[PDB]
C-alpha cells in the first residue's frame, strides 16, 4: 500500500539549485517541504547532476543529496532495450528526442511505477507515446 | 541501534552473492539505503536552493 | 538466525511507516527481499491490464 | 514452484476481457508475482502479436523482467514430439505443436501452467503436466 | 578459417522424399543425399515436425535414426525466439502472410548459423524477401 | 580407441563446465558429434525414400 | 581480455563505408569473434538507430548473441560522472556522457575499446582505459 | 596438456575428412573451439557488413 515515488528530473533540479525562482524551482521546493518521503533519485540523473557540479564543495554537497535519496535502480536486463524501444517509437511518431538518457530515465520510471517531475519536452513526448506519468513545470 | 533481530542468513548471503558484498552489515545497509535513503534533514534539503550548478545541461543532453 | 547488528533506528522506523510493518526485523527482511526480488513493480504489472494485444492467437496456434 | 502463464491467459489480461482468466492473471500479478515465470516460446508468441510500438515495448519489458525457464535444445523438442504423438494415439486433437513444447518445458522445470487452451487440458491427461485451466 | 556451407532441408521437402512423390522437391532431396550428404544439417524444430507426423512406430524409429544422426544446428533461446518474433512482426507489417511461426524460428536459426534452406513452403519465400535468409524453393 | 593426445586443458575444462560433463572423453565426443553427427550411410539415407509419412504438415503448421 | 567495439565503429561496418574502422571491425569479426563483447549502453545506441524493421531484427540478433559486460548500477554511473569531471579539469570536452559510462564499464571489466570517437581518446588520457582509435 | 583417452575412431576420421585436417589432435581442437565459440556464425557476422543503419550517431551523442 505504498504510494508512487516521485522522480525529480535533472531539468527541475537545476532550477532549484540555481534559485531561478521559476515554477520548476518552486515546485521542487514544495516537494522537498511537503512530500520529501516520496522523492526518489536514479543513477542516470545522479550522473548528470554530479557532472555539472564544477565547484568541489558543491559537488560534495550534491553527492550527499544523491546518496541520501532512495534509489530507483537501472537493471540492464531490461531498461536499455526499453529506452531504445521508446526512442524508436518517438522517431516513428515524427517526434524529436534531445537525450536518449531521458528515454532511459522514463523507461526506469515506468518499470518502477514512479512519476516524473520535469521541465524538458522529451518527457512530454514520451508521455504521449507511453504510459509514463510526467508533470511539466515549464 | 545495537539491535538484536532475526535476519535470514540465506537471504543475507544471497544478497552477498548478487551484489558482490562481503558482509551482512553490507547487505542490510544497502537494503535500507536503497529503500528509504540516508537521513536527509529538512534544513539540508531546503538549503540546497541556491547552492549553484555551473554546468551546462545542454551539453549533457542537447 | 539471531544476530546483533547496528541498525539505524530511524531508517528502520521509516521503512516500517512506509510498508505498514510492526517490527524492525520484519522491515529489514522486507528491505533485503526487495533487493533480490522481481524487477517489475506491482504498479507496472497491474498497469498492463488493458494495454491491448492486436495479434490473433489463432494464427499463431490454430 | 514456478508459475508459467500461458499466452492464452496473458492475452485475456492484456485485452482486459474480464474473463475468469484475466482476473486470475491479475490475482497472480498481485499476490504471487515472485513465482511468475516466462519462457521463450511464450515470449515469441506474445511479441509476435504486439503490433503497436508502445505495446511491443512494454510487453518486451515484461518478458525481459520475468525469470526465464530455459528451452533445452537437446530434449524439449523431442519431448514435445512425443507428447504430440501420444495425443494423436489417444484420439485427441492438438491445435498447436508449440503447446506441446511449452508443456514439455513446464514438465522439465516442475512448473505449473495457467491457461485457457484445451491443448493443455489434453496434455495433462497424458503427462504429469501441472495445468490450471481458467476457460 | 574452416568454412562449411550447411544445407538445412525443411520438413516440407523432407516429406516429399519420405512419400516418394517424385516431385521436384523429392528429387532434389535425393540429389542432396547422394551428392552433398556431408553438408546436410538438421535442427530440432524440424526434427519435432518430422517425428510428429510419423504415425507408424517403426517408421518413427527409423526417422529418429535420421534426426539423431545428422549434425544439429542448435536453438539458442538467448537469441532465436526473439529473432523469430522479429521476423514474424516484420512479415505482418509488410502485409505478408506467414503460415507458421516455427518457419520463422527455423529461418532465424538458419540465419544465425549461416545455413541455406531447401524447402517448398511459401513462408520461406516471404522470409527471404525481408531478411538475408538463403532459401531455395523446390515446388 | 585409446590414444595419447594433447588437448588444450582450458577448452576441455570449459566444455566440462558448460555441459556438466565429468570426463575429457565425454567432452571430446560431444564436440566431435556437434561437428559431424553420428554415422549415417548413403544406403540408409537413400533407403528412406518412400518410407512413408502419413501425418499432415498442414496440421503442424497451418 | 574482452574487446568492446564502440557504436562509432559498428556503424561504419553496418554502412559498409570502407573506412579503416569498418575494416578493423571486419577483421575482428573474422579473427577474434569469440573475444568480442557488447554492453547495454552500446546496444541501446545501436537499436535506437535501427528504424528499419529488418535492420532492427538483424542487429538485435547481434546484440543478443554477444557476451554482455554488465552495467553496475551501484558504481558505473558515478564512475562516468567522475570521468566527465576529470575531462573538464583536463581542459578537454566529452561530447557524450554515455561514452564516459561505456569507458567506466570497460575499465571495470578490463575490456579494451575499439572506436572512432575522440571521446575515448580524451578518456584514455585521464584514466587507464585501453582504447584503440580507428578514425 | 597430454592425456590418454578413448576417441571414437570413425567420428575422428569423419571430422578429418570434412574439415581437411591431417591429425586427430587437430580435429579434436577444432571441435572443442567450435563448441565454445560464438553462437553467431562467421557467415552471419560478415553478412552484417552493409546491412545498413538508419540512425544518426551525432543525434544520439551530440
Amino acid at each position: 500500500h505504498h504510494h508512487a515515488s516521485i522522480l525529480i528530473d535533472t531539468s527541475a533540479w537545476v532550477e532549484y539549485f540555481r534559485a531561478t525562482g521559476s515554477i520548476a524551482a518552486v515546485e521542487v521546493r514544495r516537494l522537498l517541504s511537503e512530500e520529501a518521503a516520496r522523492i526518489a533519485m536514479c543513477e542516470p540523473i545522479a550522473m548528470e547532476i554530479l557532472s555539472g557540479a564544477l565547484d568541489d564543495n558543491t559537488h560534495t554537497t550534491l553527492e550527499r543529496l544523491v546518496n541520501g535519496l532512495p534509489s530507483l535502480n537501472v537493471d540492464d536486463a531490461i531498461d536499455f532495450r526499453a529506452a531504445a524501444g521508446i526512442y524508436r517509437a518517438a522517431r516513428r511518431a515524427g517526434e524529436t528526442v534531445r537525450s536518449i538518457n531521458d528515454c532511459l530515465i522514463a523507461a526506469l520510471a515506468i518499470r518502477h511505477g514512479a512519476r516524473i517531475v520535469h521541465r524538458d519536452a522529451d518527457f512530454d513526448v514520451i508521455a504521449r507515446i507511453t504510459n509514463l506519468q510526467a508533470a511539466s513545470f515549464r | 541501534s545495537r539491535t538484536n533481530i532475526d535476519i535470514d542468513d540465506e537471504l543475507a548471503a544471497e544478497v552477498m552473492r548478487r551484489f558482490g558484498l562481503t558482509t551482512k552489515r553490507a547487505a542490510v545497509d544497502l537494503a535500507l539505503r536503497r529503500l528509504v535513503g540516508s537521513p536527509l534533514s529538512r534544513e539540508f534539503l531546503l538549503g540546497l536552493e541556491g547552492v549553484g550548478w555551473e554546468g551546462d545541461l545542454d551539453d549533457l543532453r542537447s
